[PDB]
């Protein structure tokens, strides 16, 4: 309930800025700023802090080159750069090592996911949410992979 | 400026001229009026180019708003909803001269036959909707004559080809009959612009084309 | 536009008319302007044709908010008392031109005589109501055509099928006398919407039944 | 109401609704708006009701008046200027709103060719007249409904038979589209009236074959 | 609606658009705008259909009236005077909105120079006039889009074929900027209308060489 | 008042004239309409002489204000936008006569093609804004004598200097056929201003290079 | 419409017609204007029926909801207060065309003299009050005609039997000559409506009492 | 009434009549319009004997009040900007006929040339500003006068006492010709009054200087 | 996000103070003013004093 | 109604008429217009008696306000600007017919020279002030005659009792010549009303003193 808050303010936010300026003028770096002042703000003016831990990805324009920018937003505003992976939630040492050492810098969308999931078991099917930002797609990114697909994946 | 949609089997195809004018001056012959405003449907608007593009672009957003915040699109009768509330929204700017009357075409994916899925809704002043049952519609200063167009050539409709032509017919009518409506420009290139809308979504007609269906057309009347 | 209401042993029956005019030329054939509202009750809109379907709605809303929240259905009066609200609500943007006269058709199920439980009520420009006694009532341009043709064939309603045969016959009556009324159309097939409410609930007429009525009147006036 | 007029070979038809409105009521449905003039001519009006009975009864005697004393009749322009000189007579009570439009429909049999002596002309507000090349035309409040059904049915013109079908059908489509104009009434057996006229002279055309075109066109269209 | 003038060494050359229009509406597509009037005069009047016809015919008729009547015609200052004198008397019916200013073109047969023997004289509301001292004008609601062509083109002018050629691109370009003025229509094969006056008097410029000149400004913005 | 606007290859030109009038008395020889609002944009404003420098003054805040707070520039799409807003926002001010329409030129650093960066982009009273694709345009009382004269003019277009020339002739051909718009005046040393914006940025063209350009027309129509 | 109200010994009557028109069109043969408001008080209003619907149970509300809070009724000053008031409220609205114009009929309990504790008060449109001391009252279009039959027939009430027929009587005095005032229908067997308030309280008249004085009175006068 | 200013050699002066009316009536004859308004700058309002020292008396008050929290002056450029605010924030006010058009004059100090730093700003209705670069300006209903007079007599400025003389003249050739603007009045011994600025601020220039001034000018034309 | 905040703030007040009066009356002083009143008001009113420091820097 | 205040050697004095109009009517004798406002200053005011009555009494008690919370009077220029903004507060009610224009006459305490510390000031109907250095003013429907007799007279005003004989005669020569002002009436003995202030502080004149002087003006003029 906190987190959907979060998600849904961040779209109302978005947007808005497209709207009052343009498409092309709101930025992965806006979205996490606007995500810290808003965590900062709960942390220090609401009775009890946001359970939350956030992370906002941008990928670049269709035919553009640029890296991808991972952002990860704790409960009390601390805005962190990461620019190659972003674990949050649960027991993270053991997910962050695995992936730390298993890293593979432009690697396919099928070894991506093999590197993933085993990180995430070591923490601990259709009990996995798999989705893209897919930089190939012309305009919305945001790409699901369900079912059959996340099966055939797999 | 005329603006154009009907339903053929599978689909429905809408259609704008390219016209604008400041009284008797001609101000535009490149205006685009017709927009894909999501995956199933498109909105043309009888104006000029900016309260086209600008009720286009808010209606827009709009609609993805509600499918990022939801996960899912809305169905084709909230998508008639939140349009229907955008023009009641400007009803008090209307009684000054700001008038902007829409037509929404789309394909309702929900539908039970798909062969008449495509849906066609006009909107009157009030911001009242009404979804057309009868193939075609037509808004702008060139409608009756572009629906008294449709009228007699509707019969020929049987795929998306054809019922593009009826519509590139009904468009050439319409500047034929009326002063404020552009018909295509052989000299300069400029042709009117479509949007055909069937299961794999809402594609811009390619303006290549719409001008060998205008070259037709020409032909076929001299 | 016309609509009409009439009630017979054991309900109500509403019916409207298609058309659609903007000054002489005719704007529309397939607009619809009855609505069912709730189990029990029908709205049928006269004028600001496009907007027919958006005061039925939020008068639907209305009423099964009220009974969602409360548990029960309004009562009949309380049905009519938020209708004559919501057309009150609605006297300023009248004066420009936008009216919007409801005609209510119901059922009373806490009634004491099931017989005589059908409804209808009308409604003024001021938002005031008055529930008929009549037996009939009609709203809209081609009401007083209407009315009196039903003034002569009331008489023989003696069950839903004979009060929903009237009602039809009336709505072709006024399309005869008034130009903004249309009558029903043979060729594309188009004929007046209509519903009919009695102790089971509101129900839609299938287009079927009131076509074969229409066909019925029209085929035999003409040669056919 | 409509008044309808086209060209075929070898002559021209004249034909004309029956309906009467004040404001939305219908107040007649037996009103003859074509009247023959002369022997080869008819007008048709779009006036304030039956005005054109006695419109066209004044016409009438001045052709015949001019008839009787030159001993021969007066010119197709010299008919079209005293029609000119009519309308003109009648601007100051058009301001009020008794507003009188003729369609003039003749034949010219000092024409050099006879396939094309058929003549259309009408008249604007100011008295002005306009002959038509174009090979029809039509006045009154569905005027535009019937000249676009003209313009895609009037290829199908080839004698005087297929002239009377499509002044029939564009009355038709006239009345399909405007509520102030009357289609034909097979309940009553009330059909538009019209007038044909060729070398031999202006003719009414009997009720009966105007009432088989009806019921052909509207069983056509079901 | 446009018509142009213009001076060519040795003469004078007037066109007129084809167009007419009710509202946005085309009402017309072969109106005639331009008449000659007397051997060496003609005049172009942007109005209604009839309104160019009649106020010519008139003319015309006053011009021939005074010739008979002293057997000689009237000199070029006499003419003007006469027409002058003619919009001056529509003074009262152009307050309601029958507004007809007329552009007259001729050739003074008893002008010192024959090579700047051609006059253009245009009239204001009032039923004042001008003498054209610019070598061009031009009347009607495309009126300044054709004169801002013709300042262009002018220099280009140096006989009666580049003169007409000249006149017949600045109605195109009035055409192509205001929706009132026709341009060529090729596919019905109509053409604006052309009057050349010289020492040889004043004659109809066929439609064929209006045509060609026409299908060559086309094929040079193409 | 007037203020044009072009491409070229490679960039886009802006140019206004200097006059303010007080109805036919000329308050104003001195005005500036133009102004440089960011390092890739230009606005000129017609309406009012105090209103030009006004509206560019919080527009450069406005673009500038953008730039601080998120670090880089707005996309050339969004300079569009809030030029929009900034226009609908005074549309209540319009209706008492308060109206200002500007014109707004710049050069899209981001575009694919640089020589094709150039662009133009026109408002209506409403806020409607509309990018030309035609290559000029222009604003004010004498914009249809400007755009006239440019039509003619703009082929001869191909770099800085030829652009800036059409800018001036334009202007200049706006002044002979309007007295609201001011011409170069040679006696007091006053000459329409102009900015040229290319891939190094807006910059002000000197007075000096207008005045040769202004002397250059000027003796080319002697 | 027509409403009157009488003191007789003991008590007080209130009586209203049934008619309701839309100009010359009667749109209501049942309309009940009078209502018991409170055990002691009865209302009947004369104007706009939604106003009027309106006003009496509104004002029921009034009366019930203060004895209930208070434990127990208003004086009828207060009441009359109240009244009062409600009418004043409305004055906004009853420039436009909304009048209601009620007429108070009732029983003081707390009067001295309990044959003269009935008690009639009017209200004009300003929202003032009046207690009449003449022994009778009427308001609508017919109460000149109801308040001169009174005048004369005054004398005859004795009790509420002759009360309720010189009621009665000064109503079909008004429909006999006021047509907005209905008389009573022996066809569809309605008659006015009647409310008669002593020391036991108020109570509506039954029908059948009513109709045997209409018919008395019918006789009477033939 | 009549205000003027105009720049000479290191500096500006500025100088107003005396007069009042009421219609035709003279109901002031020792009205102070123009007054210091900072150490170098000084307002001249075209008016009232009071709402020229309350916009005045309220521009002082702002400049000085800026002087104090920020512990410099304004810029000139900021000075012009606060005026302009100040008269903006009185067009609502200027519709019901209380306008107030300021006429500023000041000397910047910050300026790179000390001979050409004064400055002449003028304010149109809507709070438009405009810098003045022809070295003269006025406003008032006697201002076109003054203008013409200067426009004759500006080559005659080379120094403080110079410009002094010319605006005395200009003001004098303002009474001259417009009654609403006072002349020097010898019998009373009332002279305009004037300020001049330079590098070393601004001084109210001695009513004795400008008495022999006004003295030395009407000799000059007697 | 405190002092970012901060940042925002002091645009928001130069841009609108040199759009009302002029650029060049716009100062580093008057910035530094602005923020030492919003800075005093936060450590006095908030919920949470901002942890941070703030230069304000001008040159000529 | 007419109010006058003048200068004098030491001081000023106020003065004004008793009589009240409504139309031509007289529907007062008894009115008094001038009242002390604080120990220094009387108001007179003319205009509407409602607002001008009511008048005296809100300054009144500003005055004394500032007094108190300051414990020292406003200066007399802050009492000036205290009326002027209380009669800026009624602009808007003197556009329906309410005006309300005050006379204030006062003696400065803190003036240089004693001789001419008399101070009267005059307010017009946007609430600008004016200071008198004519030494006489006046206000009213018989100002004009009142002000033209004290210009005759005077120069034979030398200390307090001729200021008074003066204002008493100007008075009386308003009355003469103006029937909206009243004269001194001796049949029923009321008289002018009348406040002298010096060094000494404001006070009432009273009655016998100015019935003296009106007597001798009487004899004087008889």
């Amino acid at each position: 309930n906190e987190f959907d808050n979060l998600r849904r303010g961040g779209i109302q936010f978005a947007d808005t800025r497209g709207y009052a300026y343009d498409r092309r003028d709101v930025t992965g770096r806006q979205l996490a700023n606007v995500y810290a002042q808003t965590l900062g703000t709960i942390f220090t003016e609401q009775a009890k802090p946001y359970e939350v831990e956030l992370c906002v990805a941008e990928v670049a324009h269709y035919g553009e080159t640029k890296r991808p920018e991972l952002y990860r937003i704790t409960y009390d505003g601390s805005i962190a750069d990461e620019p190659h992976f972003v674990v949050m939630g649960g027991t993270t040492e053991p997910i962050a090592n695995a992936l730390k050492e298993s890293y593979a810098e432009n690697a396919s969308l099928t070894d991506a996911l093999r590197i993933a999931v085993a990180a995430l078991r070591a923490g601990s099917v259709a009990s996995l949410e798999v989705a893209v930002l897919d930089a190939n797609r012309p305009r919305r990114a945001f790409r699901r992979i369900t079912g059959s697909a996340l099966q055939a994946l797999l | 400026x005329t603006i154009v949609a009907l339903k053929y089997p599978g689909g429905v195809v809408m259609a704008g001229d390219r016209r604008s004018t400041q009284g008797n001056m001609i101000s535009g012959r490149d205006v685009r009026k017709v927009y894909i405003t999501d995956d199933y449907t498109a909105t043309g608007i009888a104006g000029t180019a900016a309260v086209a593009v600008e009720f286009a672009r808010l209606y827009a957003v709009e609609l993805e708003h509600y499918e990022k915040l939801e996960g899912v699109p809305l169905t084709f009768a909230g998508k008639i909803n939140r349009l229907a509330i955008m023009v009641r929204g400007n009803l008090a700017a209307a009684m000054q001269g700001l008038l902007a009357l829409p037509l929404l075409a789309g394909y309702d994916i929900h539908a039970s036959d798909p062969q008449s899925a495509g849906r066609i809704v006009s909107f009157d002043a009030a911001g009242g909707w009404n979804i057309e049952e009868e193939g075609y519609q037509a808004v702008g200063s060139g409608s009756l004559f572009a629906k008294s167009s449709m009228k007699k050539l509707y019969s020929q409709v049987t795929d998306g080809d054809s019922g593009l032509r009826v519509a590139v017919e009904a468009l050439y009518d319409a500047a034929d009959d009326d002063s404020a409506t552009g018909g295509p420009d052989l000299v300069r290139g400029i042709f009117p612009t479509a949007v055909i809308i069937d299961a794999d979504g809402a594609v811009d007609v390619p303006e290549s084309r719409i001008a060998e269906l205008a070259r037709a057309i020409i032909e076929s009347r001299s």
